[PDB]
């Protein structure tokens, strides 16, 4: 183009173009700044439109860093609103939100590029032929069973699970799963997204030394970012899904963490764009392009999207406006409550609120339906009995509830799961478990057959003859 | 205030600009405007003192509270 | 009361405001009917009332009815007084609006 | 909130 | 073919006749994610749509002095800003005929399935006034929702507007269309909407809906969060005017509301992004108006404009299971009954959840039917004695018979109350059902099976007395041979299940 | 009311006790003009200028400019009363308040030719039947972005809208799509 | 005192200090990284530099964010936190190792700040106001505090040791709180209690005591 | 701009001076045992440390991929 841009207006991380009045681009057009730096002036950051304030004045926000930026430096305009390089060169690389490459190898060909804002799909084409993907963890595969396809829920506290989770899962159904993956990285640790392409490198999944085996693609918005890169990390990772939906036609499983960090990156920016607070401190405009993310990621008869959103809510509130939204958005939600994991009952899913859409007995093979909703009246009546175990003592109630606080303490504890990358923390190997090896588990747990062995015994366990096996070493411990 | 004050009704201001620097003040009147929750915003009066009682052509008394740039709040 | 025609300055919802010559302004609770401009051809007339002056001849009032179908600049009579309700011994077995117009098809009271 | 729905908790 | 496309062409350039009317018209100040500003507008009136120029439409909300804020239907990439915008004099009707049965489609009521274009001739306005006090009326005719409780303990009528507030994700959804499915024997049209649902639940929903052949006599406006925010902000409007017109078309018919709480953090987004001064809890001060304007349009007919019924049963649910959040006691300050659907009583395994404390009805008990009286006053007792002097169960077995089998019946009434997804258990379903579980015919069997001993009751009975089902349709009224033909299969199939 | 056309509204009330309201029309042009060449404006603007050189070479201005004493006290008045920031949007808004007050209305004539002055008289003619000013002015452009003729923009600034253009080409397509 | 530095900054001096000076201690880190030696960092009273920065950024009417916070808080904290870290070899592994202190609003933890903290370091240390009340001196409110880096930064003889001892602790008071109101706990459940008071004796040092590693061991 | 000095003396009127450099506190050997306070002022009666490096104060954080795992 040729609308020479000037900066007015330095406010943090939020800036302005001053524009010659004929010509100014649209929302979501890149602008790309002719920035200096310690040395030269061979910087390069990039500006997304969001508004225009009348009067040759716009606003936009920065990506990369607003450090050394000075009053009437000039930008550059596109056009193109930030078409990324998305192809089958993306593989095994971590990338920027530039669509620029970080693992200091050399530069893929960006033949594939496309933009980063565009339009959701429609809602006629949508493929719903409704099937579960099965994993190997007990508390959300007996629970609340994964629709292939679908969304899969991942709520809880700083510190409670959703790492180790997402690692095992990864781990488990990348290797058994045909088609390639992407890891969105946005404003999780740098340090554990570098531990993760440690293992990625020792799984073989990438192998490093070909592109073209490597069954996965990385981007990482990394907390340095200004909060302009870290609200559209998201939608990058959302356009490197969308390109192998579309234009690749076979089914990616989708791993992202925190989307909390995405919207209060959203709540951050708001207050200096020129909008105002909203509902309790977060941006405005929140479920309006929350679930623009979210209805941008389906499946639609040509290739299936599951996805896990890690999103984390903020010290245990529920009553958030956003990830109220995302609970309406999910298919699969898994609240991961912080009392259990203070008790240490790794990993601490709550069997109460988690559920899915997926407990159709007609789906699920209605056997499982009763064993479900059995543990789940178990759980219910321990967790209501817990006000008065503390205060009439273990045996005021009727014996009834004795056998039942004691069998539903014994399947509590079983709802462990030593998983292949806990040993970090527990040192036990890891186990991988079966379905119908749970299920017939579970009934011969509350059916009380092994209803007098210590508790102890099912902790930590693979599975009940696992539990039998740490049980007749416990019975020889014990004695001595 | 930063916005719009309410130094700047067309009376008053044409009242200005019918002469720049030229005779004295209006001291014990002016012209009563945007009147809020018992809230007057008189223009004029560079004599009155802080705290001092006005009185109205209702009758009802007033308070100066906020002897402004120019009106008296 | 007298033909003080105003212009319905700024529209915000049921918030409307109304702009005035600088000769006369209404009080406050002052009543004021706008000659509701309908869409149904007839002058749907609504009413409003004023609790916050503005200073420079502009009105704050919302309206009882809704302020839907209704434009920027229209005129405005006001009534120089609070609501004067038609109430009386007379108002027995009927059915009112806030403004008392009677509405149940009944016709019009005293 | 927090301590709201704990309240909550507590009351019931 | 393509030359009949051609005259086509022809005789509509030939019915472009150079009309030459008055626009108003005015310039692009700024674009926001949403709101729009434009300048030189005053003749527009208020909620009036307008044209861009590049094709998309918007509305006018806020006509401010110097400029006036247009919120957008659309997507906001080709905005110019310096371009030139104009006026169009509609009030935002949409166009509506009998041809959306079955149909999915856009705030705009403009297609969306491609099942070809709804021929609609009719329209109407949105924001149409409630019918009048005049033009409402009493509730006679009961409405049928084929769950026990609900057909028992609040009952709910054609013409009133019942409530339900259950809290977060716990089956507020599958009671809905369970009362949609419960409608397949009467004329009623349904009026589902869904609103900020993914678009993959809805279409769950409505392939369900093609399964049980509700297709054929239902309407879905499904708006899911991909559309921007006006859209859902007028959608149950549309919705609304749907079933006010048909209504005025002199038919039956009720409505399923999905997310309000959406519809009002939709509007709250909207309106504080068009710097309306936020209130309380920042929703600005007009969500009750919204609410009401919402709600309070559905009412029973004057039996002279047509007797239509529209019956309002919309959907509320509550951040982590509160009482006291906002727009909750909002339209608990505006409806008339209310439902607790609550997350704890679902997982307890009652399915589904209703709590029978707190939930009470203002018409309470006066649109049952006449047997339902009978059937059910003996049941509301009966669940006072229960829920009272429930705690008790614990030393029940100490306790007297006076509390102990009363409350041995309590609770297998409780499990009488489970019924299962999506199963559409009508009047004659559960009139013997309540009348087995309260005249105690079944109190000597134990705690769980009564109910395969009640779906073989009922299917048995529902083969064997077809005169049962035809004096349960014409009198409404148990009379004494029809109790008697009942406790009659009562014992033989009573007989028959104990000897298994 | 914006603070400009406050006063805008000022300017019209002492255009309003004079006789001078086209000497005062034509000094506000000549201001546009000097505050137009951005270092005028600009210093004129500039916060941080002591007020007293200001106020000497607004001083020289007014000599040089040859204003009516009231507008030349207009300058005086908006640089003490601060709100020098928007002066030459005072400028510009005292345009269509003098064109009330002064009884006329303004419009814009959009052609593909240059329209005579008995076609802008008729014209005129028909805006004063559609408005009703004393003496209405017109200005034109003459833009062959249209096809056919004449498109009114009148009213208030840009307000509302007839022609007989190109939208009889752009509408014939839209009525012709008929979707 | 040859290998520690302070860099102090109290109140009264005035509020540029003390946004800038933990950036200066970033600063000495990032030096000190480059010169591949290993070196820590104690952030501390991060509470008074949020605070400060709220003050100098209401002060120029950045309008503030929750809680009349400003926004970039999270952005400020992750803006530091990013920086310490262990480089690889290939630059030399220089460490830097990062332990901020956060006051609590009065023993709640479910304030502003800390959470917005909590989700930006990695581990969690709590100090227990009961324990620490009770005694048990330094406190640990052990099972609700991990660390993300798990055992593999342990040396190789603690996990051929102990490695499930936190899980253990976990389970041990777990059993306890739900067996005081108990009557008649085994002999299992007896010596479960019993070791796990033994190893809650375990978890007492006296102040400012060296230890060495074998010497827990 | 936001003051580091409460400055009292500062006063209007008064023209700014510009430098043109980011804040680049001085670091090199010398600074193991003594305190400053943001501005390299040895505020114990030390004397002078001098110092060559003097990095920035805002700098990018290391590059992900030569972040180390941590073994030790
Ligand atoms: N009568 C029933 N028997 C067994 N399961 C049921 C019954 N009713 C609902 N469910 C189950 O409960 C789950 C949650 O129900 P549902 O999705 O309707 O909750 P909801 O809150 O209405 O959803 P939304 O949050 O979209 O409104 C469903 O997956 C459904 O399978
Ligand atoms: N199943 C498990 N086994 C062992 N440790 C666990 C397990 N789940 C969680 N943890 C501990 O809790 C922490 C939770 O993971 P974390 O990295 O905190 O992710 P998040 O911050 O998203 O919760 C882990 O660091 C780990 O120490």
């Amino acid at each position: 183009k040729k609308n020479l841009g000037r900066i007015a207006q330095i406010i943090g991380p939020v800036l302005d173009v001053a524009f010659p009045p004929g010509k100014m681009p649209n929302i979501y057009n890149a602008l790309i700044v002719k920035g200096r730096d310690t040395a030269g002036q061979p910087m390069n950051v990039t500006c997304e439109v969001q508004q225009l304030l009348g009067n040759n004045r716009v606003r936009a926000v920065a990506m990369s860093a607003t450090d050394g930026l000075t009053r009437g430096m000039e930008v550059i305009d596109t056009g193109a609103p930030l078409s990324v390089p998305v192809g089958g060169a993306t593989l095994g690389r971590i990338f920027n939100v530039l669509g620029e490459p970080v693992d200091n190898l050399g530069p893929v060909d960006t033949r594939t590029t496309s933009p980063i804002h565009r339009s959701a799909p429609a809602f006629t084409q949508l493929d719903t032929k409704l099937s579960i993907f099965e994993t190997g963890i007990k508390v959300v595969d007996l629970l609340a069973p994964y629709r292939r396809g679908g969304k899969i829920g991942l709520f809880g506290g700083a510190g409670v699970g959703k790492t180790v989770l997402i690692m095992e899962l990864i781990n488990n159904i990348a290797k058994a799963h045909g088609g390639v993956s992407v890891f969105g990285g946005v404003g999780e640790r740098t340090r554990e997204g570098n531990d993760l392409y440690m293992e990625m490198k020792e799984s073989g999944v990438i192998n490093e030394q070909n592109i073209a085996e490597s069954k996965v693609a990385l981007v990482y918005g990394q907390m340095n970012e200004p909060p302009g890169a870290r609200m559209r990390v998201g939608l990058t990772a959302l356009t490197m899904a969308e390109y192998f939906r579309d234009v690749n036609e076979q089914d990616v499983l989708l791993f992202i963490d925190n989307i909390f960090r995405f919207v209060q990156a959203g709540s951050e920016v708001s207050a200096l764009l020129g909008r105002m607070p909203s509902a309790v401190g977060y941006q405005p405009t929140l479920s309006t392009e929350m679930g623009s993310l979210q209805e941008r990621i389906t499946s639609t008869k040509e290739g299936s999207i599951t996805s896990i959103q890690a999103v984390y809510v903020p010290a245990d509130d529920l009553t958030d406006p956003a990830p109220a939204t995302t609970f309406a958005h999910l298919d699969a939600t898994t609240v991961l409550s912080r009392g259990l994991a203070a008790k240490g009952i790794y990993p601490a899913v709550d069997p109460l609120d988690s559920t899915s859409t997926m407990l159709q007995p007609r789906i699920v093979g209605e056997e499982h339906y009763e064993i479900a909703q059995r543990v789940k009246e178990t759980l219910q009546r321990y967790k209501e009995l817990q006000d008065i175990i503390a205060i009439l003592g273990l045996d005021e109630l009727s014996e009834e509830d004795r056998l039942t606080v004691a069998r539903a303490r014994k399947i509590e504890r079983f709802l462990s799961q030593p998983f292949f990358v806990a040993e970090v923390f527990t040192g036990s190997p890891g186990k991988y478990v079966g379905l119908a090896e749970t299920i017939r588990g579970f009934q011969l747990i509350l059916s009380g057959e092994l209803d007098s062995l210590p508790e102890q015994a099912f902790y930590l366990v693979g599975n009940i003859d696992e539990a039998t096996a740490k049980a007749m070493n416990l019975e020889m411990e014990s004695k001595l | 205030m930063a916005t719009i004050r309410a130094d700047e009704i067309s009376k008053i201001i044409r009242e200005r600009i019918e002469g720049y620097n030229r005779e004295v003040k209006v001291v014990n009147t002016g012209t009563v405007l945007q009147v809020g929750d018992g809230i007057a915003r008189i223009h004029g009066l560079d004599e009155v003192m802080a705290g001092e009682l006005v009185e109205f052509e209702e009758g009802t008394i007033g308070i100066a509270l906020n002897l402004e740039s120019n009106n008296v709040g | 009361e007298k033909k003080n025609l105003g212009r319905i300055a700024q529209i915000i919802g049921p918030v409307l405001d109304v702009a005035f010559p600088p000769g006369k302004m209404p009080n406050i609770y002052n009543a004021l009917i706008v000659k509701g401009r309908d869409t149904a051809g007839q002058p749907m007339n609504v009413t409003c009332e004023v609790q916050q002056l503005l200073g420079n001849n502009r009105v704050r009032a919302v309206a009882m009815s809704a302020t839907d179908g209704l434009t920027r600049g229209m005129e405005v009579i006001d009534t120089g007084a609070p609501l004067s309700v038609p109430v009386g011994g007379a108002t027995l077995g009927r059915i009112f609006n806030v403004l008392g117009e009677p509405v149940d098809n009944l016709g019009p009271v005293d | 909130c927090a301590n709201l729905r704990e309240l909550r908790d507590r009351i019931g | 073919r393509a030359d009949e496309i051609s005259k086509i062409i022809r005789e509509r350039i030939e019915g472009y006749n150079r009309e030459v009317k008055v626009v108003n018209t005015g310039t692009v100040l700024q674009v926001g994610d949403g709101i729009a500003r434009i300048h030189g507008l005053d003749e527009v009136m208020a909620g009036e749509l307008v044209e861009f120029e590049e094709g998309t439409i918007g509305i006018a909300l806020n006509l401010e002095s110097n400029n006036v804020g247009v919120v957008l239907m659309g997507d906001g990439l080709m905005i110019q800003e310096g371009s030139s915008v104009k006026a169009t004099g509609r009030i935002a009707q949409i166009p509506v005929s009998e041809a959306y049965l079955g149909r999915v489609i856009n705030a705009l009521a403009k297609p969306i399935d491609g099942r070809g274009e709804i021929t609609a001739s009719e329209s109407r306005l949105i924001e149409s006034p409630a019918p009048g006090i005049m033009s409402r009326r009493s509730v006679y005719e009961p409405l049928q929702t084929g769950l026990i409780a609900i057909d028992a303990m609040i009952p709910v009528g054609r013409g009133q507007r019942e409530l339900i507030i259950g809290d977060r994700q716990t089956g507020k959804t599958a009671v809905a269309t369970d009362t949609i499915l419960n409608q397949q024997g009467q004329n009623v049209i349904c009026v589902y909407v869904a609103i900020g649902q993914k678009a993959s639940s809805v279409a769950q929903v409505v392939t369900n809906f093609q399964e049980r052949g509700a297709m054929e006599y239902t309407i879905v406006v499904a708006e899911t969060a991909d559309s921007p925010a006006t859209l859902q902000y007028l959608a149950p409007y549309t919705g609304a005017a749907l079933a006010e017109y048909f209504m005025y078309r002199e038919r039956h018919t009720l409505i399923i509301y999905d997310d309000l709480s959406k519809q009002a953090q939709a509007y709250r987004q909207m309106s504080l992004l068009l710097r309306r001064p936020p209130g309380r809890e920042a929703y600005p001060g007009d969500v009750f108006y919204l609410h009401s304007r919402l709600l309070e349009r559905a009412a029973k007919l004057s039996s002279l404009l047509g007797e239509g019924s529209m019956t309002a049963l919309p959907i509320v649910e509550t951040q982590a299971g509160d009482v006291s959040a906002y727009i909750p006691t909002n339209v608990i300050s505006i409806t008339d009954g209310q439902i607790f659907l609550s997350a704890d009583l679902f997982n307890a395994g009652i399915r589904p959840a209703i709590n029978v404390g707190i939930s009470v009805s203002r018409v309470g008990s006066a649109a049952q039917i006449k047997a339902m009286k009978k059937v059910a006053g003996k049941l509301k007792l009966e669940l006072a004695q229960f829920a009272e002097l429930e705690a008790f169960a614990q030393f029940a077995s100490d306790l007297d018979k006076a509390t102990q089998n009363q409350l041995a019946r309590g609770q297998r009434l409780r499990e009488l109350l489970k019924q299962p997804q999506s199963a559409p258990l009508t009047v004659e379903e559960q009139v013997m059902t309540i009348y087995t579980g309260t005249n105690g015919y079944l109190d000597s069997l134990e705690l769980d099976q009564v109910r395969k001993y009640l779906v073989e009751l009922r299917t048995y009975v529902k083969t064997n007395k077809p005169e049962f089902q035809e004096i349960i349709s014409s009198t409404k009224t148990f009379t004494e041979e029809a109790e008697a033909l009942l406790k009659e299969a009562i014992q033989e199939q009573m007989e028959r299940f104990l000897l298994q | 009311d914006s603070t400009a056309s406050r006063y805008a509204s000022a300017l019209a009330d002492v255009a309003d006790v004079t006789g001078t309201l086209e000497a005062t029309n034509s000094d506000v042009e000549k201001l546009i003009r000097i505050f137009s060449e951005e270092p005028v404006y600009y210093f004129f603007a500039n916060p941080v200028i002591s007020i007293d050189n200001k106020r000497s070479v607004l001083d020289e201005i007014i000599t040089t400019s040859g204003l009516q004493p009231h507008t030349a006290n207009f300058i005086n008045i908006l640089i003490d009363s601060e709100r020098i920031n928007l002066v030459k949007e005072i400028l510009n808004e005292f345009e269509d308040v003098f064109n009330k007050i002064t009884g006329t209305e303004v419009a814009v004539v959009t052609s593909v030719v240059k329209l005579e002055n008995d076609h802008l008289a008729q014209i005129a003619k028909g805006v004063q039947k559609i408005t009703g000013a004393k003496n209405v002015r017109i200005k034109t452009v003459i833009d062959p972005s249209l096809v056919a003729g004449f498109t009114i923009r009148y009213g208030n600034e840009g307000s509302k809208l007839v022609d007989m253009s190109v939208k009889k080409q752009l509408e014939e397509i839209a009525a012709q799509l008929e979707m």
